[PDB]
């Protein structure tokens, strides 16, 4: 009937590490390639892409457990989950007034139209806008987000990890503070968890629908050469 | 391999 | 005591095809990555280098026998070369009075300053603008400034390549097409010729040195991740 | 190898 003192320190330490690696001011996203409205978004949307992969790297740096997983593990965790993240992540800054994300100014409002001039299809968008919509409809506390998010991570269902005993076991303690949470804290949320682990099945169908398009992409080396480094060694095929 | 992710996992 | 008409058939080819891939308006620089003034000015340099090298291949594309050589010449050719190519095209930019290359608006000045944040050292920068105000003293024709890139790019004496008899042919032509046209079209120009192979001379020096500094930059992945992906094939060290 | 290159010599 009351969160005990090891939950809440997890649940401090998430939101501290989601508050040092998401700034609301958007201000480092004039440093990318500029935003053009065949794939004329291409360039822009890849260093955001890249710039927000690196910021669920520090997140996931900060989880409990996580750093003490081993560098395979981290990197297997990170290659199957980093688009999923970016697309909870991204609810912040989702409008359901704009069905769209809008990241400060004009040039950085993002429409379905202009993720199409970045190479992907209404078969990735539509499920992925009704997801934005959903999830920003759930009305989530930060605690609720940055759990979710972690818990997304600390999936041990996931192609290529080694020690799924330990993964498994890191993700049950998250789950357990999530569930835990919100019933004690969160008024009326008795059907919530149920709804937030529904999202998570919801992002290995977007997950899946990506990868089959950004294989498109790749495959096609002027477009290839548009993306950055990072983003092709993080959404590559490579084994460790 | 993976080297940049290497890096940046510290 | 006259150029030939096929020697002319050469030079027009060549003028053209470096009007059709040297854009002097620079419109197209405010696409890249934006300049910043550790290494703040990598990502605007490394754009900057990348949309450069595009460039380098479409000339190369269409000088004479260029695209009749074997892909893996193809390759070798423009991956030694590539670097002492935007060097020498750079040169259209430069201005003896500001010792800078201007490229259009004043965020497109680059000062030596500039370049050192973008990793690199006055033991490159000292010699490579030495060359430039040398080079731009020269006050080559547009004619002579476009053959010195192709005789430059067919260069038989490279790492890897493997029909050397056909390219040194190709290039002994292209000399011979140069120091006719010095001969006879440029007044004042007995010594030119020999001026023009000493600059081929300092840019191995400047590429040898370019390399090593190159390399420093692609060991650091932090550095390296700045990059674009056609910089990292065309400066990397894969053979074929 | 050298995927980019190849494609852009066509
Ligand atoms: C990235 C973020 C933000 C928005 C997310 C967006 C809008 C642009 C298109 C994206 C990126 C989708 C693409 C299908 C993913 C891709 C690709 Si790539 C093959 C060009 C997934 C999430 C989408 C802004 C801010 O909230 C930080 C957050 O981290
Ligand atoms: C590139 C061009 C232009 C300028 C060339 C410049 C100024 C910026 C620094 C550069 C690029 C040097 C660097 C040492 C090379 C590098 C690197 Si990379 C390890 C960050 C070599 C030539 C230098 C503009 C225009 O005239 C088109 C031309 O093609």
């Amino acid at each position: 009937h009351m969160l005990s003192d090891e939950q809440m320190q997890i649940i401090n330490s998430l939101v501290e590490a989601h508050h040092k690696t998401y700034d609301d001011s958007y201000s480092d996203f004039v440093r990318f390639r500029p935003p053009v409205r065949r794939l004329s978004m291409l360039p822009h949307l890849a260093d955001l892409v890249s710039y927000s992969i690196q910021k669920v790297i520090g997140f996931a740096k900060m989880i409990p457990g996580f750093r003490d997983l081993t560098a395979e593990d981290q990197i297997a965790l990170l290659k199957s989950s980093a688009i999923e993240i970016i697309m909870l992540r991204s609810n912040q800054s989702f409008s359901l007034e704009d069905m769209s994300w809008s990241c400060g100014g004009p040039d950085f409002k993002y429409c379905i139209n202009d993720v199409t001039k970045a190479g992907h299809t209404l078969e990735l968008l539509e499920p992925l806008v009704k997801f934005q919509v959903g999830l920003k409809k759930l009305k989530l506390h930060e605690e609720e987000h940055v759990l979710l998010m972690a818990i997304c991570l600390l999936s041990p269902d996931r192609p290529g990890v080694q020690d799924h005993v330990r993964i498994e076991a890191l993700q049950d303690r998250l789950c357990d503070v999530l569930q835990a949470y919100i019933r004690i804290q969160h008024p009326g949320g008795r059907l919530l968890y149920a709804k937030m682990i529904q999202k998570l099945a919801d992002l290995r169908s977007l997950n899946e629908e990506h990868s089959k398009q950004y294989r498109s992409l790749s495959f096609q080396p002027e477009h290839s050469m548009q993306l950055t480094p990072l983003v092709l060694e993080v959404f590559g095929s490579e084994v460790s | 391999k993976h080297k940049i992710l290497h890096r940046l996992l510290q």
